[PDB]
């Protein structure tokens, strides 16, 4: 029932090893049944229900069952699950590949499309078939048997790639050793936190947790600087040889399939529609944000020098890579009186969920309820069932996944694990996805307590759970977040505008020892910090956007060196002499290939509608926010992007409030 | 998967 919650979630996290092999093979057994069924019906012969639908039931039955056999890789705490995991990817992706691309198959939609009457069939339908007909003439199904033939092996050689250059950043277990001297001015709540050596040192590993309270706070440039080496060297031999192979690939289909880049290639499922619109997006951003990238790195010298010359100290007159983020963090104490560790204690993380929910209740017309002895993959992990306010529909449910541990996804991300669409039976599916994320864990005594900016990625990544949760469409393969890349982030950093309200953070924030809140004058100084370093840190994101863009455009190139290019004639810090910041850049193997720009892209959309909408009418109006839900969340990927921004803005978006926010034009 | 910004 679509008011019930018993049955609804049918995923299961006990998987062992074995079972998770034997599943693959049953699943792929099963699931090609169905593709050979429909290959086999005479081309005459093909009907709605014999070709589209069964088509459609079997890519809800296989998109689930995967779920639970690629997904453990990213969270499960035994190794041998993971490692079954991820071979079963590899091998789910190598049969994705056959299946896309049997001719068969293509023939029949295609001769479905122009002998059934469109007219009467439901639009997303007739998306349904005109997607699947694009996407096949993008898998070549309409070239030759022999370049099909090469473009087949090629896919299948890319996702073995892009898997173990992954699998390879997953699985890395580098850790450095310091003296407490060698990590001056970290506090004690993270040094007594480290394991200690036979020498009474302690082991920092290079997890977000680790990594960036170093390059944040720790005095010792030495101790940076080696830090900085290690995080940018990380698999840098086995994933530089996937690079020199997956970076040509991806450029010899493309030609073969008409292109004359992947970045053209890509770009055309993007509402950017195409490379030379990134480039004029990018390329004039970069050159607003050039004055403001001068000040900032003037301000961080003179920072650098005083405390070498406070410090005795030598001072080589230049922002080395090591030295961004601890200049950067005493711009914010300094010009915006913001210090992190103190404003951490007002975000103790039961206050920061409790008040996460109550938003989106009071917003979006939601309920949230957590469920009791839940099924988990770990025992740390919650979930939730959430429903419709008004009419008690279960519209799903999403597990959190909030502290790191060994073998967890390092970064920061949200799964989607069942899509809210359509089952065969006429039901509607409930949605469930999971938020996963490395949050500070409880330490000194302390509950867990959240810096701003980790405030702001729970929100963030929050944004993605209710999109997945509240999309309501009839095919898989639209449900979620099967948006534009470069429209998937909308939602996301939507959400992030309520971290930079100050009545908003009133209800997010609790003193974890007397309750108090935040001051009043602290708050106004927290709102207005919100563009602190943005200068530098825009012009850094311009510059992982364009070394995205290259690598997939020019085809011998040195990826290496082409990101040192970008990081010295835009962002003027030089790349570290040794280090392959690419052979760590896991977007480049995720999804995000010639698309990373989407980002930037999606703050100017998100940004228009926060401010000529949620501002201009109360950040916390019920009716706006319903109109959000159901014009930009309920319809997933079933409508074009600009189609829904469009609906919701009743014009077109521009850049006036994006550079409004930026303090810019 | 969904990612955020590196
Ligand atoms: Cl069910
Ligand atoms: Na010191
Ligand atoms: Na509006
Ligand atoms: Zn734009
Ligand atoms: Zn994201």
């Amino acid at each position: 029932s679509s008011y019930t919650v018993a049955g609804r979630n049918v995923l299961r996290w006990d998987l062992s090893p074995e079972q998770i092999k034997t599943r693959t093979e049953e699943l792929i057994v099963q699931t090609k049944q169905v593709y050979d069924a429909v290959g086999m019906l005479g081309i005459e012969e093909v009907t709605y229900e014999n070709c589209l639908q069964a088509l459609a039931d079997v890519e809800v039955k296989y998109i689930v069952e995967r779920t639970m056999l690629d997904f453990p890789q990213h969270v499960s705490s035994d190794k041998e699950v993971r490692a079954a995991s991820t071979e079963a990817d590899k091998r789910l992706s190598r049969f994705d590949i056959e299946m896309s691309m049997r001719g068969d198959i293509f023939e029949r939609i295609v001769h479905l499309q122009e002998t059934c009457d469109l007219g009467k069939i439901k639009p997303e339908a007739r998306r349904y078939l005109e997607k699947s007909i694009k996407m096949g003439k993008r898998n070549g199904l309409h070239l030759p048997e022999q370049v099909q033939n090469e473009i087949k092996s090629m896919k299948k050689r890319m996702s073995e790639l892009c898997i173990d250059f992954n699998k390879n950043l997953n699985e890395d277990d580098t850790f450095l050793v310091f003296s407490k001297a060698e990590l001056g001015a970290l506090p004690d709540d993270f040094i007594d936190s480290l394991e200690k050596t036979d020498d009474d040192k302690y082991k920092i590993t290079l997890k977000y947790p680790h990594y960036f309270p170093v390059m944040k706070k720790c005095c010792i440039p030495e101790t940076r600087r080696r830090m900085e080496m290690a995080f940018n060297t990380r698999c840098k031999e086995e994933n530089t040889i996937i690079l020199q192979q997956l970076l040509p690939l991806r450029t010899k289909v493309a030609k073969l399939l008409g292109y004359s880049t992947h970045a053209d290639f890509v770009l055309e499922m993007n509402t950017a529609k195409s490379t030379s619109r990134v480039t004029a997006f990018l390329d004039d951003l970069s050159q607003k944000l050039k004055p403001l990238g001068e000040a900032e790195r003037e301000f961080i010298l003179n920072l650098k020098k005083k405390e070498c010359k406070d410090r005795g100290f030598e001072y080589d007159g230049k922002i080395n890579a090591w030295d961004l983020y601890y200049y950067m963090t005493q711009t914010e104490e300094l010009k915006y009186s913001i210090d992190q560790e103190f404003l951490k204690e007002y975000f103790p993380i039961e206050v920061v969920t409790e008040g996460l929910l109550n938003t989106y209740q009071e917003l979006l017309g939601l309920s949230f309820e957590q469920m009791t002895d839940a099924h988990v993959w770990n025992k740390s992990v919650t979930l939730y069932t959430v429903k419709d306010k008004a009419t008690g529909e279960v519209l799903g449910q999403f597990y959190l996944d909030l502290y790191p541990r060994e073998g967890k996804y390092n970064h920061a991300a949200c799964f989607g694990l069942q899509p809210g669409c359509l089952l065969p039976d006429g039901s509607r599916m409930m949605a469930v996805a999971a938020l996963v994320v490395n949050f500070s864990q409880p330490v000194a005594g302390r509950p867990s307590l959240l810096r701003h900016d980790e405030v702001r990625t729970y929100f963030h990544e929050f944004g993605h759970v209710m999109h997945q949760i509240c999309a309501q469409t009839d095919f898989a393969r639209f449900s979620g977040t099967n948006v534009e890349t470069d429209f998937v982030e909308v939602p996301s950093q939507m959400l992030e505008n309520w971290v930079w309200d100050v009545d908003s953070l009133r209800r997010l924030s609790k003193h974890y020892k007397d309750g108090s809140p935040i001051a009043d004058d602290l708050l106004e100084k927290l709102v207005a910090s919100r563009l602190v370093n943005t200068g530098l840190l825009t012009l850094r994101q311009i510059v992982l956007s364009k070394v995205d863009q290259s690598l997939h455009t020019n085809t011998s190139l040195d990826a290496a060196s082409e990101y040192a290019k970008y990081c010295s004639e835009i962002l003027g810090v030089a790349a570290t002499p040794g280090t392959n910041m690419p052979a760590t850049f896991g977007h480049l193997a995720g999804g995000y290939d010639g698309q990373y720009y989407g980002y930037l892209w999606s703050e100017v959309f998100s940004m228009d509608m926060f401010y000529s909408c949620f501002k201009k009418e109360g950040i916390m109006n019920p009716e706006v926010g319903m109109k959000y839900r159901n014009l930009i969340l309920k319809p997933g990927g079933s409508l074009d992007g600009m189609d829904m921004l469009h609906n919701f803005l009743k014009r077109e978006p521009n850049q006036k409030a994006f550079l409004m926010s930026r303090g810019l034009h | 998967f969904l990612r955020r910004i590196r």
